[PDB]
């Protein structure tokens, strides 16, 4: 797992997530997509304990999709994020808690605003212009504090993200095998194929 | 009449009609006979078929190396009760390294049946059983009825027209009781007893069922060509 | 009406007809008795010989509870066994917690409360037995009789079943003619006589006699069955009297 | 056993009706009439009290109209006690939704869960159904103003205007006659009271035999206000439309 | 947690 | 904490200091460690602050219901039994150390309860971190046949020993007097021997000292 | 009419099973009576041993519930003993939970509540008994409290129960009318017992031997029953009067 | 064994009546008259202590009960049903309110809880409805004085004044003539005593009448001093003597 | 603690010191470690104060209920109820209990129940921390069928020594006398017993 | 590994003349890493204000919980919950979780709308009520807040004076704590107007 | 904890 970032620009949310899956002294995989689509305008990336991450993500995805079918309606990113937080907040006092951290990036169609939520495994939720989990934040937050502007375009956002990935590839101890980038905007969710 | 809706209701003369109706399914059952000497105990059962294309329903079930029974009435109820017996015999072995007394087997069945004659929602067992065995005090034959009444006998019979055999055994008593050390003679007497209950039919090779247990014979069951010796 | 179709329902007179119907099952059964004596109790019962084929001595009907209590009953035999099984659990748990064997009055109420419990709900049926029981404890001998309603009292002598009246009359004579007390071995003989006398009222089928007793001196306060020379001797004493 | 005394509350008739639901509905038909009317700019709830005594404390009273959350209220026809059981359930259910999603519960979602509870009492558990019909009046930002009804069967439907309880046949005919889509709230207030006035089994409609509520956008800008009318406020609105 |  | 109980002629008196501590820090300078279980049964509590309050209210509640059910005035031994059996069930994890006292139809009573659930009877008792300072005083001055005023003095003297000599105790003395045939009198801040001296200077600031970024009116209304 | 078999209301708002439980109260054909002295509470009840085969000592309808509480039952013995065992358990538990002896009136209330439940919950039948509880309460003094199958209970100056109850009741009312007080103004319980037996004799119009009666006395700190001999001693003193 | 009655014993008939509730109300009709009157500075609740035998000591039987220090109740119908309702009502005031908020519940909410309990006896399996109607008089800081009637169905209503049981129809008429919104508490006691004589046959004195008020705080009834914000119970039972004092000036 | 119980001619006597310890601090110097579970069945308590009180309260409750149903329990029965509690809860209990009672049949009886919940019927028994120091003395000086005055002296002298050497024992010596004559409480103060 | 100081933050409350003030910082971090600069710790339920320090997930959870409980309270009681009552509800709710508590340090502030009295209170994580005339403090810089408050505070301050005092107590305490700061909010609460001011403070 |  390890690297997950998110930046919210003027008109979209961009999620970048590392492709490596490592167990022991072996990189088992270099094309892992650490993300699940929760609804057509909501995306969730995840990192944490092996097994727990996907099990949690798919479980949330199943619940949100059920809601969508039941009401013939898409839950707002704020609503989905609150649902997710509650699930993690319950979990933290279970017999065995989910050790998963998530970023939820969504485009709210009622407001016509992109939104990025950072939630850790304890159920600690915060809405942010840009977010990261794990050691990634220790390089990117300061970098983004410097270079980020609230009114950036999606293209400006991707260049800003190139800076973050470059820094992480320079200073991080591990080879995380690059990132898969995804954009969430008014037209839904799409994947950039050359990063 | 108004008092036969369930087992938890006495009639004004102190009867339990559901228990009596359970007793009735035994009466519709194919005949089976038990008898014993001092060295062996024998079960003979007439098996019944559906038609000429069908098998002949088994009426004898092994419970342990030293114990087993024959059934008359509802067969699934015999399966439940015989299975309980298998467990009880089993428990006696694993825990006490002790072969279960046939008398205790009797008491255990009585108490199991009785529970279903005093509580709402249940129902009495619809089957009668003849239990034979050889234990630390010799050969035994028991008669079980689903009223919970269990009775130790030298010989007996249950099912339709069992009164023929039960009369025969009543006269024959002094003879068969002293067929010691001779398996085949005790069986012959059993086969003759059951013949007193036949009507419009006689014992064929896939119709007769015999079992024997005793001093140096584990409870074993004879069917098919293995019973031709006795017809 | 319809008051008599469901256990635990009061009729307009204040009766539980289902218990009364259970009494009919008791009255329908074989005769059984108990005689209290100087330092113990004696129990006897008639076993009807349905057929030649019943193995004599081998369908025992008197039951021991713990080591010091005897129980006998008339009516539905399985119901009586169920009651004695509970009695055995009640005695075991008493001895477990309190060390001493269960006193007879204490034991009587354990059965009483359990039987009475089966007259409180429509989802159970009353017991189809009257039970005579007793033994010896630290305070002497006690004899008790317990009915389907849960009713029980202490008795000088007690009888139940088909020959209950015949037997009751016979008991009443002994109580009058032996006011200073009856010995254990006397009571054993008397018990045999009374069962033979009360067998008058049940006389198609001939019967097998069965006796037991607890006596502080004769059995050391333990319940034992009466067999061999003592049983035959008491049979003979009974045979004498019906001729 | 106890089977003897079981009415079997959850079975079908040979015609395929649920006896107890039908009989519960029959019970409700003698209850004080309640009316809901939906306008473009708000909703009205009006209901008639079961015939008053002069000594009843009428201002600190509530029998017909209950607040579920800030955006949703109900009008009751049937057993009050039965209704309160369901009302507290509905109130709790609203709060669970808010707690979970940080958004006020959509009106239909609340209505569906209550109706689902009722449905359960008709299919399992051997208990009697709730002898209650509700008119739900509420607002949410998906559908705006909404009226629904539910009844002991747990069936629910949406309405522009509807009545429950006594004389709904006459009342429904009258609403059908005078209702029109572009209606304002203040017109709907009048229609509601005029309809009760004509269907009432009393001699004349007075303030003390009524409960009244509006749900308007008539606070300040894009937000919604519930107004449960005080007795004096009903007395005024009864004059203002010339019924007294 | 305070104490007294 | 320091707390005490002292019997006298015609009743019983309890007292307590008023300091609450969070480690070395004084969390509360004037908390009430005297609790009313019923009108004429009062409790002084040391240990885990929340536990003494919670356990005292719970048993106070059940005593009220019991008093109503029985149509009788509650007895101290009932509070004692209910408290001790509750505390025992929790194996010490509910950290309540209590001196229970009161008057009832049976007379006047004084008990202590430790958190594991053992109880003690006495004419004078003390619990808490200051219990040794207090007990030194009680063992020095207690006698058989104290008057009400002697008992009050003795009790508050014992609490004072705790206040001065124990770092776990400070501030004020609370007292409660439960006399037979009379209403309990609860004397909150009976003694106040630790009044803060006048400060040397007023630290009230020139208005506008604090730099503000934004203002806004908060909507508390509907 | 299945509203007659279980404890649900009839159209006239009645509970027939409760009413029929009251009728079972008299099944035994015994009359009981209770009075209060200055220092004591006395309860006497008729003792009828029909069968000659019974052990007369085991025939009793008076129960020692606790050291201080006694209880006499009017009704069949199985229900009576059921109620006594429960009362004994409740009184012991109360002492353990609350650290003082259960008062007579509180026990009466508790047993009454239990009876009330049987009148409301369908699966339980009422007990066909009336329970008269007696003690010398440490707060209230001599006490008599009585429970019935309806779950009703109340305290009494004195009371009686059974088929010929009304005779005894009016007999006692007429005494208290005359005496002008709440109780038997007598020092010793021996004489209060004598009063109790005497007024039972007048009201029933019958004489008693020592084996026709059964007596329970409650004093401060013990409740006890009398032997045949303590009663004989008492019958003798009434005769020399 | 155990309760196999898990189905409702109260069900709708084809006409829509719930039989057992109707029949329970009939039991209340049979019951002795009780009433309550609401004054401007208090509430009074009263009933007849109709004794079973004159050997009974009827002070030991309390028909008017304290629920909280500011709330009292009286009933008409079946006494034993009332007794266990009071037990349950007292307890629920604590468990579902005082143990949560550290203060006693307001009248309407305690009433609401009692109503819930009575409603459940109307729908739960294996039980019959309660055979009583309650009148609950109470005070709380934000609602002031209030009077409620609770019926076997679980329904409750606020009253200025009302009566229940035997002679309720007559007594309700009497109260319509006399009640106004300016009654001072003493006037309400007086009217209650007049209304009650109509329906009482035999003796009419302070030993056969049970009567309580919700009025001023009673510091003398508190049991302790030193907390000046605790001022004492507003509920007070009038003594035998207090009633007789008001019967001579009748 | 120091505790003991001694059978003699007319019955049995229980004895104990009065010290409750909370560290090396004496939490109570006038404790009553002798405890009634029935009119003439008493126990001496040692170990945890909370455990032994909780146990004795339960036993008193059982025997009160026993009494109601079956009359006066034997001393053996009382000891059995203590055992059942101590044995079945041996992991969670620190209770060393001596049970002593007077029947009219059985005269005086003493049962000691150490930590594991075993039962031991003895002529006399000693227990508690202070008992270690008087095994020698008590074994040398005990005889059967002593008089009341001899038995009081034996207990007084024994506990005097236990208190002298054991820091966890002290205060007054309490005794409870159990005979046909009833129940007698004795107390002896330091100035008497110390200089014996 | 100490849940009460993973995220950091502080809350302080003070009484004045017919007013109360309650203030908090805006930091939410994960140990050394500052994560959010907008994490407010003060909430209100009608006119009753609640500040919560400690583990941020529990802060959020408890806010959601007390909104729930006060909403139902309002519906049933037909009035807004008062501070004295809310204080009791907070206490009950925390002690209900006695052996698995929320790792929080709540603070209640508001004016009773019947009596007009200003009211403040503080709690430990398991529900112990600390009522005070003067000030209540909470969070990772509580030692510092105690020091600032005990010296700066004086009774009966006017709202605009009280504002300066509480702000200076917060700011200077926050600056001596590594885990508190990153912004601050101060609520001045009078009987029926409430002003909310964001303070300018050092961003390190 | 208190010992004996
Ligand atoms: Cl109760
Ligand atoms: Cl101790
Ligand atoms: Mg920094």
């Amino acid at each position: 797992m390890d690297i997950i970032l998110g930046i919210r620009v003027q008109d979209s949310v961009i999620l970048a997530s590392s492709k490596a899956v490592t167990r022991g002294i072996s990189v088992l995989k270099d094309s892992d997509d650490k993300t699940r689509q929760l609804s057509p305008h909501t995306l969730m990336s995840f990192a944490g304990e092996a097994g727990d991450t996907v099990q949690f993500a798919e479980y949330i995805q199943a619940n949100i999709q059920l809601y969508s079918i039941r009401e013939d309606y898409e839950l707002s990113p704020q609503a989905v994020s609150s649902f997710v937080r509650q699930e993690l907040a319950k979990s933290i006092r279970s017999r065995r808690p989910y050790q998963v951290n998530v970023l939820i990036g969504g485009y709210d169609k009622k407001k016509n605003k992109p939104e990025l939520y950072q939630i850790d495994y304890l159920g600690t939720k915060v809405e942010l212009p840009y977010g990261a989990h794990g050691y990634s934040g220790f390089y990117t937050f300061s970098l983004l504090d410097h270079h980020y502007r609230p009114d950036m375009t999606t293209e400006e956002g991707l260049d800003l993200l190139k800076l973050c990935v470059q820094e992480l590839e320079k200073r991080m101890p591990m080879d995380f095998k690059g990132v898969i980038v995804k954009i969430v905007d008014k037209d839904g969710i799409r994947q950039v194929d050359d990063f | 009449n108004n008092y036969d809706g369930d087992t938890v209701t006495f009639s004004p003369t102190g009867r339990l009609f559901q228990v009596e109706y359970a007793l009735e399914a035994i009466k519709q059952g194919s005949v089976t006979v038990g008898l014993r000497s001092n060295t062996h105990a024998v079960l003979v059962a007439l098996k019944r078929n559906a038609d000429e294309l069908s098998s002949y329903q088994k009426k004898i079930i092994k419970c342990d190396e030293h114990m087993g029974l024959s059934l008359a009435g509802l067969a699934p109820d015999a399966r439940v009760l015989s299975n309980y017996l298998r467990q009880q015999c089993n428990y006696s072995s694993l825990v006490f390294n002790r072969k279960l007394a046939v008398e205790r087997a009797g008491h255990l069945l009585c108490d199991k049946a009785q529970k279903n004659t005093q509580s709402y929602g249940g129902r009495p067992y619809g089957v009668g059983l003849l239990i034979i065995g050889y234990d630390k005090s010799g050969a035994h034959l028991l008669e079980f009825q689903p009223s919970g009444n269990v009775t130790e006998l030298y010989g007996t019979a249950i099912g339709a027209r069992s009164q023929g055999a039960k009369t025969y055994l009543e006269r024959t008593l002094d003879t068969f009781i002293k067929i010691d050390g001779n398996p085949d003679e005790l069986i012959k007497a059993g086969v003759e007893a059951i013949s007193q209950s036949l009507r419009d039919e006689s014992l064929t090779v896939d119709n007769l069922s015999i079992a024997i247990v005793g001093k140096d014979t584990p409870f074993t069951i004879y069917d098919g060509e293995a019973v031709a010796k006795y017809i | 009406t319809g008051y008599d179709l469901s256990n635990s329902v009061f009729s307009p007179d204040g009766r539980n007809f289902q218990v009364e119907y259970a009494v009919k099952a008791v009255e329908n059964g074989t005769t059984s008795i108990g005689i209290k004596c100087n330092d113990g109790v004696v129990f006897a019962v008639e076993k009807l010989i349905t057929s030649k084929l019943l193995v004599p001595q081998k369908n025992v009907k008197i039951q021991v509870v713990d080591r010091h209590i005897g129980c006998v009953y008339s009516g539905l035999i399985p119901d009586g066994r169920h009651l004695v099984n509970r009695g055995r659990e009640e005695a075991a748990s008493f001895k477990k917690l309190y060390k001493t064997p269960i006193p007879i009055p204490a034991f009587a109420d354990r059965l009483g409360q359990y039987v009475q419990a089966h007259t409180l709900y429509n989802s159970v049926r009353p017991f189809g037995v009257s039970t005579i029981f007793g033994g010896v404890d630290k305070n002497g001998a006690h004899l008790y009789m317990l009915e389907p309603s849960g009713s029980y009292w202490g008795y000088k002598g007690a009888a139940t079943g088909k020959g209950r009246q015949s037997a009751k009359a016979e008991l009443e004579k002994l109580v009058d003619h032996h006011p200073e007390g009856l010995s254990a071995r006397e009571a054993v003989k008397q018990a045999a006589k009374i069962i033979y006398l009360a067998h008058e009222d049940n006389k198609e089928k001939d019967f097998e006699l069965e006796i037991s007793w607890c006596s502080l001196s004769e059995t050391n306060g333990l319940h034992k069955f009466v067999k061999g020379d003592l049983l035959q001797e008491a049979i003979d004493f009974a045979q004498k009297e019906i001729n | 056993g106890s089977r003897r005394y079981d009415s079997r509350t959850t079975i079908f008739s040979p015609e395929g009706r649920l006896y107890q639901v039908e009989y519960a509905l029959e019970s409700i038909s003698h209850a004080g009439t309640a009316i809901g009317i939906m306008a473009s700019d708000g909703i009205v709830l009006a209901a008639e009290r079961k015939v008053t005594s002069t000594l009843l404390e009428q201002d600190t009273s509530t029998e017909k109209l209950y607040k579920l959350n800030d955006k949703i209220a109900v009008a009751v026809a049937g057993l009050t006690a039965d209704a309160e059981i369901l009302i507290n359930t509905a109130r709790i259910h609203a709060q669970n939704y808010l707690k979970t999603y940080n958004e006020d519960i959509p009106v239909e979602i609340l209505v569906r869960r209550l109706s689902d509870i009722k449905q359960g009492y008709t299919q399992h558990g051997g208990l009697r159904p709730f002898g209650v019909s509700f008119i739900y009046a509420g607002y949410d930002d998906r559908y705006g103003y909404q009226l629904y009804t539910s009844n002991p069967s747990g069936n629910y439907t949406g309405w522009k205007a509807i009545s429950v309880g006594a004389n709904t046949s006459a009342a429904q005919t009258l609403l059908q006659m005078d209702y029109k889509d572009d209606m304002k709230v203040d017109d709907a207030i009048e229609l509601a009271l005029k309809t009760l006035s004509k269907t009432t089994d009393s001699s004349a409609l007075t303030y003390d035999r009524l409960e009244f509520a509006t749900i308007r956008k008539g606070a300040n800008d894009g937000e919604v206000y519930q107004k449960i009318f005080k007795p004096q406020e009903i007395k005024d609105i009864l004059v203002k439309t010339g019924i007294t | 947690a305070p104490l007294x | 904490t320091t707390i005490v109980g002292v019997k006298f002629n015609n009743g019983v008196v309890i007292a307590a200091d008023t300091r609450s501590t969070q480690g070395p820090i004084v969390a509360d300078k004037n908390c009430a460690k005297l609790h009313r279980i019923s009108p004429k049964i009062w409790c002084a509590g040391a240990g885990t602050a929340a536990d003494t309050e919670a356990v005292t209210q719970l048993i106070g509640s059940n005593i009220e219901l019991h008093s109503l059910y029985t149509s009788r005035e509650p007895r101290v031994v009932s509070a004692l039994q209910m408290l001790k059996q509750h505390l025992f069930k929790y194996q010490g994890h509910i950290g309540a150390y209590l001196i229970v006292a009161g008057v009832d139809p049976t007379g006047s009573h004084l008990f202590s309860i430790h958190a594991h659930g053992s109880t003690d009877v006495g004419y004078y008792l003390s619990l808490g971190s200051g219990s040794l300072a207090a007990m030194a005083v009680l063992e020095s001055h207690w006698k058989q046949d104290l008057t009400k005023e002697e008992a009050i003095k003795l009790a508050s003297d014992a609490i004072q020993a705790g206040i001065w000599n124990d770092l776990g105790s400070g501030s004020n003395v609370d007292v409660c007097v439960m006399e037979i045939g009379k209403d309990a009198e609860y004397l909150r801040n009976y003694l106040t021997p630790n009044v803060r001296e006048e400060k040397q200077k007023s630290y009230k600031f020139p208005r506008g000292t604090t730099a503000v970024l934004k203002e806004s009116i908060v909507n508390i209304c509907d | 009419g299945y509203d007659r078999h279980i404890t649900i209301f009839s159209p006239e708002g009645r509970l027939y099973q409760v009413e029929y439980a009251f009728k079972a109260t008299n099944q035994t054909n015994i009359n009981s009576l209770a009075v209060r002295g200055k220092d004591c509470t006395v309860v006497i009840s008729q003792k009828k041993v029909p069968d000659k085969l019974l052990d007369p000592t085991t025939v009793s309808y008076i129960f020692c519930i606790s050291r201080t509480i006694g209880m006499v039952v009017n009704g069949p013995i199985p229900d009576a003993r059921n109620a006594a065992l429960r009362a004994k358990a409740e009184a012991a538990e109360f002492r353990y939970k609350y650290g003082y002896d259960m008062p007579c009136d509180v026990l009466a209330k508790r047993m009454a509540n239990l009876s009330q439940i049987y009148t409301q919950r369908a699966y339980m039948r009422p007990l066909g008994v009336i329970l008269t509880f007696v003690s010398v309460d440490e707060e209230l003094g001599p006490s008599i409290y009585k429970t019935d199958p309806a779950g009703y209970y109340v305290g009494y100056k004195a009371t009686a129960t059974g088929p010929k109850q009304q005779e005894i009741t009016t007999n006692l009312e007429n005494h208290f009318k005359k005496s002008k007080i709440d109780h038997i103004n007598e020092e010793s319980w021996e004489k209060v017992v004598e009063f109790a037996i005497t007024h039972m004799i007048d009201a029933l119009g019958t004489e008693f031997s020592k084996n026709d009666l059964e007596v329970g006395v409650a004093t401060k700190d013990k409740f006890f029953t009398l032997s045949a001999e303590n009663i004989e001693e008492r019958l003798v003193a009434i005769a020399e009067q | 064994m155990t309760d196999r009655y898990s189905f409702s014993l109260t069900t709708f008939s084809p006409s829509g009546k719930l039989g057992q509730i109707d029949y329970a109300l009939t039991a209340v009709k049979q019951g002795v008259t009780s009433l309550g009157i609401k004054a401007t500075n208090g509430v009074v609740i009263a009933t007849e202590k109709k004794s079973s035998s004159p050997l009974a000591m009827s002070e030991t039987l309390s028909k008017v009960s304290l629920l909280t220090p500011d709330i009292g109740a009286v009933y008409s119908g079946m006494g034993p049903d009332y007794r266990v309702l009071v037990d349950k009502s007292r307890k629920v005031a604590h468990t579902s309110y005082k143990r949560i908020y550290g203060e006693y519940p307001p009248t309407k909410l305690l009433v609401s809880e009692v109503a819930k309990i009575m409603q459940e006896a109307t729908q739960s399996g294996g039980v019959r409805p309660f055979g009583v109607s309650l009148l609950i008089a109470g005070h709380d800081e934000f609602n002031g004085f209030s009077l409620y009637q609770v019926d076997p169905s679980g329904s409750y209503f606020p009253w200025k004044a009302t009566a229940i049981g035997k002679g309720s129809v007559a007594a309700k008429t009497f109260l319509e003539k006399r009640w106004n919104d300016e009654l001072e508490l003493e006037d309400a006691i007086h009217i209650a005593l007049l209304t009650l004589k109509e329906s009482v046959e035999g003796e009419f004195n302070g030993d056969t009448i049970e009567l309580a008020i919700i009025g001023d705080e009673n510091p003398d009834l508190l049991g302790y001093t030193g907390i000046p914000t605790d001022k004492g119970p507003r509920f007070r039972k009038l003594t035998s003597q207090e009633i007789n004092d008001r019967l001579e000036a009748l | 603690t120091s505790i003991m119980a001694v059978t003699f001619k007319d019955g049995v006597i229980l004895g104990a010191d009065s010290r409750t310890t909370t560290g090396a601090y004496i939490a109570n110097r006038v404790t009553d470690k002798l405890t009634r579970v029935h009119d003439k069945i008493w126990c001496c308590r040692s170990g945890s104060a909370a455990d032994t009180q909780a146990i004795a309260d339960i036993v008193q409750y059982h025997l009160e209920l026993y009494t109601s149903q079956y009359g006066t329990p034997s001393t053996e029965t009382a000891a059995s109820v203590f055992k059942e509690l101590c044995y079945e809860n041996k992991d969670n209990l620190t209770a060393g209990i001596i049970v002593a009672g007077y029947d009219d049949k059985n005269k005086g009886e003493v049962y000691t129940i150490p930590l594991g919940g075993s039962v031991h019927k003895l002529p006399y028994a000693i227990a508690g921390s202070g008992s270690t120091f008087i095994y020698g003395y008590c074994d040398k000086n005990f005889r059967e069928n002593m008089s009341k005055e001899e038995t009081v002296d034996f207990i007084k002298h024994s506990l005097s020594q236990a208190i002298k050497w054991d820091g966890s024992s002290g205060g007054v010596i309490r005794m409870v006398v159990l005979t046909a004559a009833g129940v007698e409480r004795l107390i002896f103060y330091p100035d008497e017993y110390e200089q014996l | 590994s100490d849940p009460s100081s993973i995220n950091g933050g502080i809350v302080v409350a003070m009484t004045g003349k017919d007013c109360v003030a309650i203030a908090c910082d805006l930091r939410l971090g994960s140990q050394s890493l500052g994560v959010s600069n907008k994490f407010e710790k003060i909430f209100h339920y009608g006119h009753v204000f609640l500040g919560i320090t400690g583990l941020a997930t529990d802060v959020t959870t408890l806010n959601e919980m007390f909104r729930y409980k006060t909403n139902l309270y309002k519906l049933k009681e037909e009035r807004a919950i008062e501070p004295e009552t809310f204080t009791q509800l907070v206490s009950s709710s925390l002690y209900e979780r006695r052996f698995g508590p929320y790792f929080v340090g709540p603070v209640v502030a508001g004016i009773n709308s019947k009596s007009g009295k200003p009211f403040i209170a503080g709690f430990d994580l398991i529900g112990c009520i600390d009522e005070a005339k003067d000030f209540i403090v909470s969070g990772t810089a509580s030692d510092q807040l105690f020091g600032m408050c005990e010296s700066l505070y004086e009774p009966n301050l006017e709202p605009e004076d009280l504002f300066e005092t509480i702000s200076q107590a917060l700011l200077n305490a926050a600056d001596r704590d590594a885990l508190s700061g990153w912004g601050a909010v101060v609520y001045i609460i009078k009987k029926d107007e409430v002003v909310k001011r964001y303070l300018k403070m050092r961003q390190d």
